[PDB]
């Protein structure tokens, strides 16, 4: 691709994410996404093999069925409101259809079923677009109608989430499919404590981000897509062998790494509205998802090292690969715990 | 709810204006100049009213200023005018510009037999003002009481009492 | 700047027509004299009614007839 | 051409316009009435 | 109604020609002929190019769809602004067919 | 009433369409030397009778469809989009005035194409199918080109009523502001109707019986005279009384007769072009140009300070 | 509820299960998924004329836009599958199974 | 039957989305497609939005649904079906649409009333024209203040189809 036109196309995706920001019309947001979506198509097919044209197509078909949903959401919200202001909606049968196309948008389960594949089809940096910078637009339109969220149909979107996150990430050796799994059960985790403290949605959604970045850098770095060819990494690159795997620390959610705090605060906040066996059993599906992702940890920086005879020609070149803040992102993923009151910036 | 109040039809016998479509334009600058004052009351009571049923009188002013418009018009330069809008009523979108010769004939007769000058372009979409008698509508929306506002924030910031308060951090 | 011109006025004369045509339309009606009246124009059509004023007393320049000398004048549309 | 003859189309715009303007009361007031007689029409066949 | 009268009977002549034509030659007891192309029987290639050239003109079509509202866009009192964004359309339709240029896209089917 | 002047509308169209086959053939025949038909009739006036009679009783190709639906409904949207092309041309009255007859006959003629797709795939050759896709390529292109140079001069008209563009032209025929693209719409019009220099589909739809090909030709023909009628009143607007509206009539019936003998006399004249060559022409020369004018009658009438009427 | 509305929603439920319910093509979906944006349109289109709203009229022109772009996108993503593998079918776009 | 329009128009308008939803083949498909914008845009000009409507057949299945038939052709490659003399070829299709509208008038049944007559729609339901609007279309002006007001929405669909153009020309090239 030509460089100007990878510029236009990133500015194109930025500004559609930026217009559902700050639009306060329902027609705007939908132009938002249709942009994003638009935009965000060929860096999928920057490579032009099978598997992202098949994973762009899912992709299109899932975001375009959401974006008629939304639609027709704002469509009911003009019946019964005859306006368009983003705001709370007017119908529980637009507020439900908005709920239902927000979460097919962020992948939020049982909407789940084409961000590992379509994770899996595309590159690792179009990969960390699909699961940093898509969410920000749905969630952003979550945090602007919570009036009109119904909350039984937000908790069952999010406890389905985290357990099928969770139960996911046991048969992967693909990281980008893993990085999929961790992402569902973090939007479950965020959308859990939308309509309680929506704080601690934007904390976990920041915290998610930076970890989330920092675990696709590190796979950049090293130009590792599966498990198998991640554990050849302390031969080759040793530094690099501790840092992913004490981020992948972090985003588990385990003290006194930064990755814990989303949770805790969450956990923190639903237990003042006198919600106690819905944390408990949400961070338990966490605990489950620590069960697999500190396998993981064990096999990298643990049994199964064995190494080829070519690092011995990788070891006379250094990495020229632009690791574009990962000093600063791997030191906000973990040691930021201690600035757990910083939050109150997001308010 | 409320009943709605609706006028009586002996409310709204009025001697209605029996004339088409091209026999009101054919005569309408003429009708706008001279049937001014009645038009422009009610048209003000009507923007301020908002409500047909408080505006019947002045509307039969209206119709009466218009019949006697009409009958001024019978009595002196009928068959001029009579020659202008069976011109006009030719017409499919009953254009002016077909018709300038009836309307010089027409505005001939009645300059010299009534003293009426046709209105320049530009004078009869003027905004006029109008002097009243009627008192003015002091709440024509029927709006109720409206709630009160929140209470604003006011006095100066003083510092968080110790801190964050976030279980142990004490700033 | 010459040579350049005439070379793709040679070359491709339809471009150069049509870049030519785009640029005049583009900077040509930032410069005309009529351009204002083109606004005094569509704003002086009435498309709705010319709703009239309560007479509080003190208002000398809104007229009280079509035919009285105050009010926005059209004679500059008649005579243009 | 086009400058004088489209200029002449609006001056009979405005003219057209200005015939309407001066209707217009007229057919409110007969509007008013219209409405209202059909309303106690409706009203007066409700209560029968 | 009389443009859906029109449309029915411009929709019955056409029946009633198209039908005509094609039972008139059969009152015919001509003869039951026996075994009623470039390529022998292979399948249809895909050209990349009339693809192109079919999303080019929906593209564009949709440009038109923008540019429409120009007769009754020029009646406006903000024609600043109006005159600014008709030129911004037709000047985007015109970078959309520049790029469409300089990317050897209407090439072959130029 | 109305239904005696749709009739009157749509029979005349059949007979004009018959009687353009014999000006073709004597326009084609004196140009080229020769003449046209003059043995059948007295001068031919038999020929378009004795060629319908031919075609309809001629036997059917007996097809194997792809679609029995395609095939029979391809036909009937080809002959009833041609015929109602017609309703709303005021001459000097329209069948049906309505306030977008400019926007209805764009959107008539856009849906016109789908003739030419579904007689292409309801036949089983994958050539036919392969002429039909480029002869709805080229339609598709020039369809382009026509709404804008379209649009450049509603822009001049003041609205899209079609009886409004004969009071547009009381002082002036709109081809002399709009020359450009009175040409550069005349080809395109010779492109749409797939008409020589741009009949690639004779250098889609023959695998009908001659009886549906005479269909399709009618239908192609009264698209013709139609955008000849349509080119008319759009460019070279004629006088209308108002009290005699047959002074109308017959000034613009001349006049798209010349239209349409000009349409004969180009293709006598000219060379077809290869596919490519008509698509670098429509893509790479007129298309540019219909910017930039489209751009020059959008901020003419701005600088000139004439702004025609909405009404 | 409003009358005609019930038929129109009904209509892009109809297709949304249409969009819901593969058979064989891919084609097909996006047949669905633009049969539910013609009913978007509609209901829009009947909405904004009903309620006399003014400046909500260059509405339904920009939903056709921006889904007609949409539409292009899915039809050249269709393409360049049936580019890879031969037909459009969705049973050839199964290899994210593993 | 005939102040019914608009209603008649949408039973077939669902009838037809029911048709091509069901899927026969993504050609029929597209047919039952086309057939169901041309009924919904008879609803839509049947309040009266003429420029919405004819903006359906311009654009939609003007340009849209002409690029989704040309798609269709390229792909699904043909085959032959029955042929059988005149009754066969066209009597059987005769007879299939006199089925197919006895259809479209067999739905409109008792238990159809029971919807109807219940809360009538008609009496009331295009109050489009009720009152005056003047010399003009509202829906014509505020289609044509997107150029006086709706600037920002310009610039977004403007920025938008060029970016579709852009991005079409990147995924179709392969390379
Ligand atoms: C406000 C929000 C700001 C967010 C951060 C913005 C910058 C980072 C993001 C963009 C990016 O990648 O920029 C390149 C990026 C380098 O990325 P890299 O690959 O990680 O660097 C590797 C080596 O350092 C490359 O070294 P080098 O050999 O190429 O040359 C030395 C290089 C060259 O230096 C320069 O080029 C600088 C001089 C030019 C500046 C621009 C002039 C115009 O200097 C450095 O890179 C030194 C480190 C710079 C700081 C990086 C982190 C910044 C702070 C991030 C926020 C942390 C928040 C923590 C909160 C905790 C509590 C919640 O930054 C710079 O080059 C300059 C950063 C300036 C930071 C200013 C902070 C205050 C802003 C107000
Ligand atoms: C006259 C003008 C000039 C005056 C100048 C006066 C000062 C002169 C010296 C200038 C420099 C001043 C430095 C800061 C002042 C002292 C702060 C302090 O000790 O706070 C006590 C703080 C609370 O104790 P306190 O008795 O209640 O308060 C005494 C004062 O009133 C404390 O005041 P406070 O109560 O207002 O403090 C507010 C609040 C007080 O704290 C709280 O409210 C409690 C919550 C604190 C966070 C707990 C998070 C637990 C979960 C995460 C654990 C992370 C892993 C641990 C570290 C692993 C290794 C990196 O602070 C925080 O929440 C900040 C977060 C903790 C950072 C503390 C400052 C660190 C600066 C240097 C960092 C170097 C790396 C050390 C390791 C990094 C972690 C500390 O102690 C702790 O939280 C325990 C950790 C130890 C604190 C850091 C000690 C700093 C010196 C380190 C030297 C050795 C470095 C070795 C190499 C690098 C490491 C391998
Ligand atoms: C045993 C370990 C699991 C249970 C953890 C309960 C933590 C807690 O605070 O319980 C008190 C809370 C008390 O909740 P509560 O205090 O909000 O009770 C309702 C409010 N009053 C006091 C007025 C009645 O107990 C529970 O919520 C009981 C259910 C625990 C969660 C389900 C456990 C499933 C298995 C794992
Ligand atoms: C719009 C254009 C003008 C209108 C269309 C044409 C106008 C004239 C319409 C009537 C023309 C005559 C009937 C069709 C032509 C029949 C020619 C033919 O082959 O006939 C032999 C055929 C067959 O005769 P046959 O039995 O000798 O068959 C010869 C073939 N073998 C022996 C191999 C089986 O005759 C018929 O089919 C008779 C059909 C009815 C005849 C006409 C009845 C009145 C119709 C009015
Ligand atoms: C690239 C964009 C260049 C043109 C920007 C707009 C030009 C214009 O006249 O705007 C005035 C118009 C309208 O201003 P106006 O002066 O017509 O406002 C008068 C008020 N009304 C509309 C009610 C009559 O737009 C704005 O001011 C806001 C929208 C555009 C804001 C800038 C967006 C830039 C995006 C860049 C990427
Ligand atoms: C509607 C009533 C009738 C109207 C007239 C039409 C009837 C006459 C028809 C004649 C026979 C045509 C048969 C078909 C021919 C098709 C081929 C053909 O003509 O191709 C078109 C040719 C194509 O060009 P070409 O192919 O010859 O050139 C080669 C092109 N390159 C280099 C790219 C390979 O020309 C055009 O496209 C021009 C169209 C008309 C443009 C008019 C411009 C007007 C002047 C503007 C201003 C100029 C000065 C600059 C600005 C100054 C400012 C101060
Ligand atoms: C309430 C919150 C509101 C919003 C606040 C801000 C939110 C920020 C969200 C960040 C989302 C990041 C999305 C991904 C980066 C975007 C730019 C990009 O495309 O980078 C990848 C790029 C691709 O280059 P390419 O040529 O494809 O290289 C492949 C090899 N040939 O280049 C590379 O591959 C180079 C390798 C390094 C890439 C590192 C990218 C890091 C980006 C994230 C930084 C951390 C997030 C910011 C801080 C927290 C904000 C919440
Ligand atoms: C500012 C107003 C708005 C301007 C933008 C809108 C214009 C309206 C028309 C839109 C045209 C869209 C397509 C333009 C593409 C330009 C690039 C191009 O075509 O380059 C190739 C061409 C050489 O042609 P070639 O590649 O060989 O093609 C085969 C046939 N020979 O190379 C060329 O032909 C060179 C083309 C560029 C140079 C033309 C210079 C004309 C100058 C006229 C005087 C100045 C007018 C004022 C405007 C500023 C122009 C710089
Ligand atoms: C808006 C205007 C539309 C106009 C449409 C029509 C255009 C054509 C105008 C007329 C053209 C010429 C008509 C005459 C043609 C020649 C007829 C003829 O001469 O037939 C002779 C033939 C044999 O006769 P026989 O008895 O053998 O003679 C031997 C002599 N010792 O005998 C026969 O063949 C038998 C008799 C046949 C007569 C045919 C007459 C012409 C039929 C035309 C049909 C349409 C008429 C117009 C309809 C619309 C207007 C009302
Ligand atoms: C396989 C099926 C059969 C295929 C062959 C036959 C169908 C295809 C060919 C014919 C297509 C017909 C298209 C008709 C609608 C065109 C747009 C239209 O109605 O424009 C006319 C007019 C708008 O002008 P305006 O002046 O603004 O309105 C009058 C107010 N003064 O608006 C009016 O005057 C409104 C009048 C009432 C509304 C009539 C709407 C049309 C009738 C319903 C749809 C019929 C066609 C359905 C199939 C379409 C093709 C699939």
């Amino acid at each position: 691709m030509n460089p100007i036109i990878l510029i236009i196309i990133l500015m194109t995706v930025m500004l559609g994410t930026i217009i559902v920001m700050i639009s306060t019309h329902w027609l705007l947001i939908w132009i938002g996404f249709e942009m994003n979506m638009l935009a965000i198509i060929p860096i999928m097919m920057k490579k032009h093999n099978p598997r992202a044209t098949e994973a762009s197509t899912k992709y299109f078909l899932t975001q375009s069925t959401a974006s008629m949903l939304l639609m027709m959401a704002i469509i009911i919200n003009l019946m019964f409101s005859g306006q368009w202001t983003v705001m709370k909606l007017f119908n529980p049968m637009a507020s439900m259809l908005m709920t239902m196309a927000l979460a097919m948008k962020l992948g939020m389960a049982p909407f789940h079923f084409w961000v590992p594949e379509v994770t899996q089809g595309i590159p690792l940096s179009s990969g960390l677009i699909l699961l940093t910078w898509q969410k920000l637009a749905p969630m952003s339109v979550l945090y602007q109608i919570l009036p009109s969220i119904n909350l039984d149909l937000i908790l069952t979107l999010s406890i389905l989430s985290i357990t099928i996150g969770g139960w996911g990430g046991l048969n992967q050796t693909q990281l980008r499919k893993i990085m999929a799994y961790s992402s569902i059960a973090h939007m479950g985790w965020m959308t859990a404590v939308l309509l309680y403290n929506p704080t601690m949605t934007l904390l976990n959604l920041i915290i998610y981000i930076i970890m989330t970045s920092t675990m696709f850098t590190l796979f950049m770095a090293n130009s590792t897509t599966t498990t198998l060819s991640l554990s050849h990494t302390w031969n080759k690159a040793p530094i690099m062998t501790i840092l992913v795997l004490i981020t992948l620390l972090s985003m588990g959610g385990l003290p006194p790494l930064s990755g814990f705090m989303p949770k805790w605060m969450i956990i923190q906040e639903m237990t003042k509205n006198d919600s106690i066996i819905l944390p408990t059993l949400m961070a338990i599906t966490a605990l489950l998802n620590l069960y697999f992702y500190m396998r993981l940890t064990y096999s990298t920086a643990l049994t199964m090292f064995p190494s080829t005879n070519n690092m011995k020609m990788k070891w006379q070149f250094p990495t020229t690969k632009r690791m574009t803040l990962l000093p600063t992102m791997t030191v906000l993923s973990t040691m930021l715990l201690p600035l757990t009151p910083i939050l109150s910036i997001l308010e | 709810p409320g009943i709605v109040e609706l006028p009586s039809l002996e409310d709204l016998k009025v001697q209605e204006v029996k004339v088409s479509s091209s026999v009101l334009k054919a005569a309408a600058h003429h009708y706008g100049a001279q049937c001014d004052k009645p038009n422009k009351e009610f048209m003000l009571c009507r923007w301020e009213e908002k409500d047909p049923r408080r505006c019947l009188e002045e509307g039969k002013l209206v119709n009466q200023c218009a019949l006697e418009f009409f009958r001024q018009i019978k009595r002196h330069c009928a068959e001029p005018f009579t020659e202008y809008w069976t011109c006009i009523d030719y017409s499919g979108l009953q254009l002016f510009r077909r018709c300038r010769k009836e309307q010089a004939q027409f505005d001939k007769c009645v300059l010299d037999k009534l003293g009426w000058v046709r209105p320049d372009l530009g004078e009869l979409s003027k905004v006029t003002k109008v002097k009243t008698d009627r008192p003015l509508p002091e709440n024509p929306y029927h709006s109720r009481a409206r709630p009160e506002p929140n209470p604003e924030v006011e006095g100066d910031l003083k510092p968080a009492r110790h801190g964050s308060r976030l279980f142990f951090w004490t700033m | 700047v010459a040579a350049f011109l005439k070379n793709v006025w040679a070359k491709e004369p339809v471009l150069v027509a049509s870049f030519a045509i785009a640029g005049l339309a583009v900077i040509l009606p930032t410069l005309s004299p009529y351009t204002k009246y083109s606004l005094m124009i569509n704003r002086a059509t009435p498309y709705n009614y010319p709703v009239p004023l309560r007479d509080d007393g003190n208002m000398p320049d809104v007229p009280s007839h079509p035919q009285d000398p105050q009010g926005p004048s059209l004679e500059w549309l008649k005579r243009l | 051409s086009m400058m004088r003859w489209n200029r002449e189309r609006r001056r009979l715009q405005i003219e057209d316009f200005e015939a309407r303007i001066a209707l217009m009361p007229l057919l409110q007031a007969e509007k008013d009435r219209r409405v209202l007689q059909m309303l106690r029409e409706n009203l007066e066949e409700e209560a029968t | 109604m009389n443009l859906m009268i029109t449309l029915l009977t411009n929709f019955t002549l056409a029946t009633l020609l198209v039908t005509i034509a094609f039972w008139l030659p059969q009152l015919n007891v001509y003869s039951e002929k026996t075994s009623p192309d470039p390529m022998g029987s292979a399948r249809l290639p895909f050209s990349m190019k009339f693809f192109l050239v079919a999303i080019t003109f929906l593209l564009f079509d949709l440009e038109i769809a923008l540019l429409l509202p120009l007769p009754w866009a020029s009646q406006t009192t903000n024609l600043n602004t109006m005159l600014t964004m008709a030129l911004l359309l037709i000047f985007l339709l015109a970078v959309s067919l520049a790029y469409e240029w300089t990317q050897k896209g209407l090439e072959w089917t130029e | 009433m109305f239904m005696i002047n749709v009739l009157t509308l749509i029979i005349p169209i059949l007979l004009a369409v018959a009687f353009l086959t014999l000006v073709e053939r004597k326009v084609l025949g004196y140009m080229q030397f020769r003449k046209g038909p003059n043995v059948v009739g007295p001068y031919g006036l038999l020929q378009p009778i004795a060629d319908a009679i031919k075609l309809f009783i001629k036997e059917p190709l007996r097809p194997a469809t792809s679609s029995i639906s395609m095939f029979i409904l391809a036909p009937i949207l080809a002959l009833t989009l041609a015929l109602t092309m017609w309703i709303p041309l005021p001459m000097p009255y329209p069948l049906i005035n309505m306030n977008l007859g400019v926007l209805f006959m764009l959107a008539m003629s856009s849906l016109a194409v789908y003739s030419i797709l579904w007689s292409g795939w309801a036949s089983n050759s994958k050539y036919a199918l392969i002429g039909a896709l480029r002869a709805v390529a080229q339609t598709i292109s020039y369809e382009v080109t026509l709404a804008i140079i379209l649009l450049s001069v509603l822009l001049m008209n003041g609205s899209f009523t079609l009886s409004t563009l004969i009071i547009t032209q009381e002082q002036v025929w709109l081809i002399f502001p709009a020359w450009p693209l009175a040409m550069m719409w005349f080809i395109s019009t010779l492109a749409e109707t797939n008409r020589a220099p741009f009949d690639l589909t004779e250098g889609f739809n023959v695998e009908y019986a001659a009886g549906p090909f005479a269909l399709f030709f009618m239908a192609e023909y009264a698209n013709i005279i139609m955008m000849n009628i349509f080119t008319t009143t759009l460019f070279l607007g004629a006088f209308h009384n108002p009290y005699m509206p047959e002074l109308y009539t017959i000034n613009f019936t001349i006049k798209s007769l010349l239209l349409s003998i000009t349409f004969l006399w180009i293709r006598a004249s000219y060379p077809r072009f290869r596919y490519d060559q008509l698509m670098h022409l429509l893509w790479k020369n007129f298309l540019p140009l219909t910017l930039a004018l489209c751009m020059w009658h959008v901020s003419l009438p701005i600088l000139l300070s004439s702004i025609p009427p909405q009404t | 509820m409003s009358l005609v509305y019930m038929n129109i929603m009904m209509a892009f439920t109809v297709s949304l299960t249409g969009l819901l319910m593969y058979r064989s093509h891919l084609m097909s979906s996006l047949l669905c998924l633009e049969g539910m944006m013609l009913s978007l349109f509609i209901l829009a289109t009947l909405m904004i004329l009903n309620s006399h709203f003014t400046l909500a009229s260059m509405m339904p022109i920009i939903l056709l836009v921006f889904a007609a772009c949409e539409a292009a996108l899915g039809l050249s993503l269709l393409v360049m599958v049936s580019n890879t593998y031969g037909t459009d079918y969705v049973q050839n776009l199964n290899l994210l199974q593993c | 039957m005939m102040t019914y329009i608009v209603f008649i128009l949408s039973i077939i308008f669902v009838m037809g989305f029911v048709g091509f939803s069901s899927k026969p083949s993504p050609i029929y498909g597209g047919l039952g497609l086309i057939v169901s914008g041309g009924v919904g845009c008879g609803i839509v000009l049947n309040f009266g939005g003429s420029f919405l409507g004819l903006m359906v057949f311009l654009i939609y299945l003007g340009g849209m649904m002409v690029v989704f038939g040309y798609t269709t052709a390229m792909a699904t490659e043909q085959y032959p079906e029955v042929w059988v003399s005149n009754k066969v070829v066209l009597g059987t299709f005769i007879t299939g649409l006199l089925m197919e509208f006895l259809m479209v008038y067999y739905v409109l049944k008792d238990k159809e009333v029971e919807i109807v007559f219940k809360f009538n729609g008609m009496g009331d339901w295009v109050i489009y024209d009720t009152g005056d609007s003047g010399f003009f279309s509202e829906e014509a002006m505020g289609i044509a203040a997107l150029y006086s007001y709706g600037t920002w929405l310009v610039i977004v669909t403007g920025w938008s189809l060029l970016i579709g153009v852009v991005v079409i020309m990147e995924i179709t090239r392969g390379n």
